[PDB]
Protein backbone atom coordinates (compact mmCIF):
# COMPACT_ATOMS: atom_id res chain seq x y z
CA UNK A 1 0.00 0.00 0.00
CA UNK A 2 0.87 3.74 0.56
CA UNK A 3 0.16 4.19 3.68
CA UNK A 4 2.24 6.56 6.23
CA UNK A 5 3.39 5.56 9.28
CA UNK A 6 3.61 7.05 13.24
CA UNK A 7 6.57 5.93 14.36
CA UNK A 8 5.80 6.27 18.00
CA UNK A 9 2.38 4.62 17.92
CA UNK A 10 2.72 1.29 18.97
CA UNK A 11 4.79 2.85 22.30
CA UNK A 12 1.77 5.22 22.87
CA UNK A 13 -0.40 2.10 22.58
CA UNK A 14 1.28 0.25 25.05
CA UNK A 15 1.87 3.05 27.66
CA UNK A 16 -2.28 4.17 27.91
CA UNK A 17 -2.82 0.08 28.16
CA UNK A 18 -0.30 0.27 31.23
CA UNK A 19 -2.14 3.12 32.63
CA UNK A 20 -5.21 1.55 32.38
CA UNK A 21 -4.06 -1.47 34.35
CA UNK A 22 -2.43 0.78 36.74
CA UNK A 23 -5.57 2.19 37.63
CA UNK A 24 -7.38 -0.94 37.00
CA UNK A 25 -9.61 0.39 34.17
CA UNK A 26 -11.28 -2.84 32.14
CA UNK A 27 -9.19 -4.85 33.51
CA UNK A 28 -10.83 -8.69 32.78
CA UNK A 29 -8.60 -11.25 34.63
CA UNK A 30 -6.96 -12.05 37.55
CA UNK A 31 -3.42 -14.06 37.77
CA UNK A 32 -3.52 -16.12 41.06
CA UNK A 33 0.52 -17.41 41.53
CA UNK A 34 0.28 -18.66 44.80
CA UNK A 35 -0.96 -16.18 47.51
CA UNK A 36 -0.46 -13.27 45.03
CA UNK A 37 -3.11 -11.48 43.13
CA UNK A 38 -2.25 -9.63 39.55
CA UNK A 39 -5.06 -8.06 37.53
CA UNK A 40 -4.93 -8.15 34.05
CA UNK A 41 -6.28 -7.20 30.20
CA UNK A 42 -6.55 -11.14 28.84
CA UNK A 43 -5.61 -9.32 25.35
CA UNK A 44 -2.33 -8.34 26.72
CA UNK A 45 -1.59 -11.18 27.97
CA UNK A 46 -2.74 -13.19 24.63
CA UNK A 47 -0.69 -10.79 22.75
CA UNK A 48 2.71 -11.54 24.74
CA UNK A 49 3.02 -15.05 25.68
CA UNK A 50 2.10 -18.75 24.43
CA UNK A 51 0.20 -19.82 27.38
CA UNK A 52 -2.03 -17.03 27.76
CA UNK A 53 -2.55 -17.33 23.86
CA UNK A 54 -3.49 -20.99 24.32
CA UNK A 55 -5.58 -20.24 27.22
CA UNK A 56 -8.07 -17.83 26.39
CA UNK A 57 -8.55 -19.01 23.08
CA UNK A 58 -9.61 -22.28 24.42
CA UNK A 59 -13.64 -22.03 24.14
CA UNK A 60 -14.06 -22.57 27.81
CA UNK A 61 -11.22 -21.03 29.34
CA UNK A 62 -11.77 -17.71 27.59
CA UNK A 63 -14.59 -16.67 29.83
CA UNK A 64 -13.13 -17.23 33.12
CA UNK A 65 -12.22 -14.35 35.14
CA UNK A 66 -9.53 -16.22 37.71
CA UNK A 67 -6.27 -18.04 36.24
CA UNK A 68 -4.76 -20.43 38.97
CA UNK A 69 -0.75 -20.61 37.35
CA UNK A 70 1.26 -23.56 38.48
CA UNK A 71 2.69 -23.36 42.14
CA UNK A 72 6.25 -23.64 41.02
CA UNK A 73 5.79 -20.26 39.63
CA UNK A 74 7.20 -17.33 41.77
CA UNK A 75 5.30 -14.20 42.10
CA UNK A 76 8.48 -11.97 41.60
CA UNK A 77 9.42 -13.62 38.40
CA UNK A 78 5.54 -13.40 37.36
CA UNK A 79 5.38 -9.95 38.49
CA UNK A 80 8.80 -8.98 36.56
CA UNK A 81 7.26 -10.35 33.40
CA UNK A 82 4.04 -9.11 33.20
CA UNK A 83 5.64 -5.91 33.62
CA UNK A 84 7.59 -6.41 30.88
CA UNK A 85 4.31 -7.38 28.82
CA UNK A 86 3.18 -3.80 29.44
CA UNK A 87 6.09 -1.82 28.86
CA UNK A 88 8.74 -3.89 26.52
CA UNK A 89 11.11 -2.91 29.70
CA UNK A 90 12.99 -6.17 31.71
CA UNK A 91 14.17 -5.67 35.55
CA UNK A 92 16.57 -8.51 35.08
CA UNK A 93 19.19 -9.00 37.96
CA UNK A 94 21.36 -11.33 39.03
CA UNK A 95 19.00 -12.14 42.24
CA UNK A 96 15.80 -12.59 40.22
CA UNK A 97 17.19 -14.19 37.04
CA UNK A 98 16.88 -17.75 37.43
CA UNK A 99 13.01 -17.43 38.43
CA UNK A 100 12.78 -14.74 35.41
CA UNK A 101 14.00 -17.42 32.87
CA UNK A 102 11.99 -20.38 34.65
CA UNK A 103 8.70 -18.14 34.38
CA UNK A 104 9.36 -17.54 30.98
CA UNK A 105 9.66 -20.73 29.78
CA UNK A 106 6.06 -21.85 31.47
CA UNK A 107 4.35 -18.43 30.07
CA UNK A 108 6.14 -18.85 26.42
CA UNK A 109 8.01 -15.85 26.10
CA UNK A 110 10.71 -16.91 23.41
CA UNK A 111 12.92 -13.30 23.71
CA UNK A 112 12.61 -13.37 27.35
CA UNK A 113 14.07 -16.84 27.57
CA UNK A 114 16.80 -16.21 25.00
CA UNK A 115 18.06 -13.13 27.11
CA UNK A 116 18.15 -14.67 30.00
CA UNK A 117 20.18 -17.32 28.43
CA UNK A 118 22.54 -15.79 27.04
CA UNK A 119 23.36 -13.60 30.77
CA UNK A 120 23.52 -16.86 32.65
CA UNK A 121 26.36 -18.24 29.72
CA UNK A 122 27.91 -14.82 30.08
CA UNK A 123 28.60 -15.44 34.01
CA UNK A 124 29.79 -18.84 33.49
CA UNK B 1 5.46 10.17 10.28
CA UNK B 2 7.21 8.38 8.15
CA UNK B 3 7.09 6.23 4.90
CA UNK B 4 7.07 2.92 6.44
CA UNK C 1 15.96 1.45 37.05
CA UNK C 2 18.43 -1.05 35.54
CA UNK C 3 16.09 -2.48 32.63
CA UNK C 4 16.91 -3.58 29.09
CA UNK C 5 14.22 -3.08 26.65
CA UNK C 6 12.92 -5.27 24.13
CA UNK C 7 13.14 -3.01 21.04
CA UNK C 8 10.20 -4.42 18.76
CA UNK C 9 7.74 -5.93 21.80
CA UNK C 10 5.55 -2.51 21.43
CA UNK C 11 5.24 -3.76 17.54
CA UNK C 12 4.85 -6.91 18.22
CA UNK C 13 2.28 -6.63 20.60
CA UNK C 14 0.44 -4.67 18.30
CA UNK C 15 0.42 -7.03 15.21
CA UNK C 16 -1.08 -9.48 17.71
CA UNK C 17 -3.87 -7.17 18.71
CA UNK C 18 -4.27 -6.60 14.81
CA UNK C 19 -4.69 -10.71 14.55
CA UNK C 20 -7.06 -10.92 17.55
CA UNK C 21 -9.13 -8.01 16.14
CA UNK C 22 -8.95 -10.16 12.45
CA UNK C 23 -10.36 -13.27 14.39
CA UNK C 24 -12.87 -11.72 16.31
CA UNK C 25 -11.21 -12.79 19.23
CA UNK C 26 -11.93 -11.34 22.86
CA UNK C 27 -13.24 -8.17 20.72
CA UNK C 28 -16.48 -6.73 23.47
CA UNK C 29 -17.89 -3.87 21.48
CA UNK C 30 -19.37 -2.55 17.85
CA UNK C 31 -18.38 0.97 16.68
CA UNK C 32 -21.45 1.35 14.42
CA UNK C 33 -21.16 4.16 12.04
CA UNK C 34 -24.85 4.85 10.18
CA UNK C 35 -25.00 1.59 8.03
CA UNK C 36 -22.06 -0.28 9.13
CA UNK C 37 -20.29 -2.20 12.04
CA UNK C 38 -16.60 -2.49 13.52
CA UNK C 39 -15.92 -4.99 16.11
CA UNK C 40 -13.14 -4.18 18.18
CA UNK C 41 -11.24 -4.08 21.78
CA UNK C 42 -12.34 -1.18 23.77
CA UNK C 43 -8.92 -0.98 25.54
CA UNK C 44 -7.39 -0.58 22.31
CA UNK C 45 -9.90 1.91 20.94
CA UNK C 46 -9.20 4.05 24.57
CA UNK C 47 -5.64 4.12 24.23
CA UNK C 48 -5.39 5.87 20.43
CA UNK C 49 -8.62 7.88 20.85
CA UNK C 50 -9.58 10.87 23.20
CA UNK C 51 -13.37 10.14 22.49
CA UNK C 52 -12.96 6.52 23.22
CA UNK C 53 -11.11 7.30 26.30
CA UNK C 54 -13.79 9.43 27.39
CA UNK C 55 -16.87 7.05 26.48
CA UNK C 56 -15.12 4.41 28.36
CA UNK C 57 -14.20 5.10 31.38
CA UNK C 58 -17.86 6.66 32.00
CA UNK C 59 -19.48 4.18 35.18
CA UNK C 60 -22.44 3.60 32.28
CA UNK C 61 -20.96 3.61 29.16
CA UNK C 62 -18.09 1.52 29.95
CA UNK C 63 -20.28 -1.45 29.97
CA UNK C 64 -21.95 -0.81 26.52
CA UNK C 65 -21.79 -3.62 24.19
CA UNK C 66 -22.61 -0.97 21.38
CA UNK C 67 -21.46 2.66 20.81
CA UNK C 68 -23.19 4.60 17.83
CA UNK C 69 -21.50 7.63 16.36
CA UNK C 70 -22.51 10.61 15.24
CA UNK C 71 -24.37 10.26 11.58
CA UNK C 72 -22.24 12.67 9.90
CA UNK C 73 -19.11 10.40 10.62
CA UNK C 74 -17.99 8.51 7.09
CA UNK C 75 -17.53 5.03 7.55
CA UNK C 76 -14.35 4.68 5.49
CA UNK C 77 -12.73 7.14 7.49
CA UNK C 78 -13.30 5.21 9.97
CA UNK C 79 -12.67 2.02 8.76
CA UNK C 80 -8.83 4.19 8.16
CA UNK C 81 -8.60 5.30 11.73
CA UNK C 82 -10.01 2.06 13.19
CA UNK C 83 -6.72 0.25 10.72
CA UNK C 84 -4.49 3.04 11.68
CA UNK C 85 -5.34 2.57 15.31
CA UNK C 86 -4.06 -1.46 15.37
CA UNK C 87 -1.06 -1.17 12.98
CA UNK C 88 0.43 2.47 13.18
CA UNK C 89 -0.18 2.87 8.98
CA UNK C 90 -2.48 5.86 7.99
CA UNK C 91 -3.84 5.04 4.38
CA UNK C 92 -3.95 8.93 3.42
CA UNK C 93 -5.23 9.84 -0.25
CA UNK C 94 -6.25 12.50 -1.92
CA UNK C 95 -9.67 11.03 -1.85
CA UNK C 96 -9.93 10.01 1.98
CA UNK C 97 -8.05 12.81 3.71
CA UNK C 98 -11.20 15.04 4.39
CA UNK C 99 -13.34 12.05 5.83
CA UNK C 100 -9.72 11.33 7.72
CA UNK C 101 -9.62 14.13 9.53
CA UNK C 102 -12.95 15.04 10.23
CA UNK C 103 -13.32 11.82 11.80
CA UNK C 104 -9.70 12.06 13.77
CA UNK C 105 -11.08 15.48 15.19
CA UNK C 106 -14.09 13.71 16.57
CA UNK C 107 -12.06 10.92 17.99
CA UNK C 108 -9.96 13.28 19.54
CA UNK C 109 -6.39 11.31 17.23
CA UNK C 110 -4.25 14.63 17.85
CA UNK C 111 -1.20 13.29 15.70
CA UNK C 112 -3.62 12.52 12.68
CA UNK C 113 -5.34 16.04 12.48
CA UNK C 114 -1.17 17.16 12.58
CA UNK C 115 -0.53 15.25 9.60
CA UNK C 116 -3.74 15.90 7.60
CA UNK C 117 -3.66 19.39 8.30
CA UNK C 118 0.39 19.32 6.87
CA UNK C 119 -0.74 17.02 4.18
CA UNK C 120 -3.98 19.84 3.17
CA UNK C 121 -1.82 22.50 3.59
CA UNK C 122 1.44 21.17 1.00
CA UNK C 123 -1.44 21.05 -1.72
CA UNK C 124 -2.73 24.68 -1.57
CA UNK D 1 17.78 -5.95 23.46
CA UNK D 2 19.12 -2.73 24.60
CA UNK D 3 20.04 -0.47 27.08
CA UNK D 4 17.22 1.96 27.34
N1 LIG E 1 -2.63 -12.77 20.94
C1 LIG E 1 -2.00 -13.37 20.21
C2 LIG E 1 -1.27 -14.15 19.25
C3 LIG E 1 -1.69 -14.32 17.94
CL1 LIG E 1 -3.23 -13.72 17.50
N2 LIG E 1 -0.99 -14.90 16.99
C4 LIG E 1 0.21 -15.33 17.36
N3 LIG E 1 0.77 -15.25 18.57
C5 LIG E 1 0.02 -14.66 19.54
N4 LIG E 1 0.57 -14.52 20.77
C6 LIG E 1 1.64 -15.25 21.26
C7 LIG E 1 1.83 -16.58 20.88
C8 LIG E 1 3.04 -17.22 21.10
C9 LIG E 1 4.07 -16.49 21.69
C10 LIG E 1 3.91 -15.15 22.03
C11 LIG E 1 2.69 -14.52 21.79
C12 LIG E 1 5.23 -14.63 22.50
C13 LIG E 1 6.12 -15.86 22.45
O1 LIG E 1 7.30 -15.92 22.76
N5 LIG E 1 5.37 -16.89 21.98
N1 LIG F 1 -6.50 4.49 27.34
C1 LIG F 1 -6.06 5.51 27.59
C2 LIG F 1 -5.52 6.78 27.98
C3 LIG F 1 -4.96 7.00 29.23
CL1 LIG F 1 -5.07 5.77 30.40
N2 LIG F 1 -4.33 8.11 29.59
C4 LIG F 1 -4.25 9.03 28.64
N3 LIG F 1 -4.73 8.98 27.40
C5 LIG F 1 -5.39 7.85 27.06
N4 LIG F 1 -5.85 7.74 25.79
C6 LIG F 1 -6.09 8.79 24.93
C7 LIG F 1 -6.52 10.03 25.41
C8 LIG F 1 -6.44 11.17 24.62
C9 LIG F 1 -5.92 11.05 23.34
C10 LIG F 1 -5.45 9.83 22.86
C11 LIG F 1 -5.51 8.70 23.67
C12 LIG F 1 -4.82 10.07 21.52
C13 LIG F 1 -5.07 11.54 21.29
O1 LIG F 1 -4.74 12.19 20.31
N5 LIG F 1 -5.71 12.03 22.38
CL1 LIG G 1 -13.81 -17.78 37.05
CL1 LIG H 1 9.06 -12.21 24.87
CL1 LIG I 1 -25.40 -2.21 24.63
CL1 LIG J 1 -3.14 9.79 16.70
Amino acid sequence: DSCIQFTRHASDVLLNLNRLRSRDILTDVVIVVSREQFRAHKTVLMACSGLFYSIFTDQLKCNLSVINLDPEINPEGFCILLDFMYTSRLNLREGNIMAVMATAMYLQMEHVVDTCRKFIKASE
Amino acid sequence: WVIP
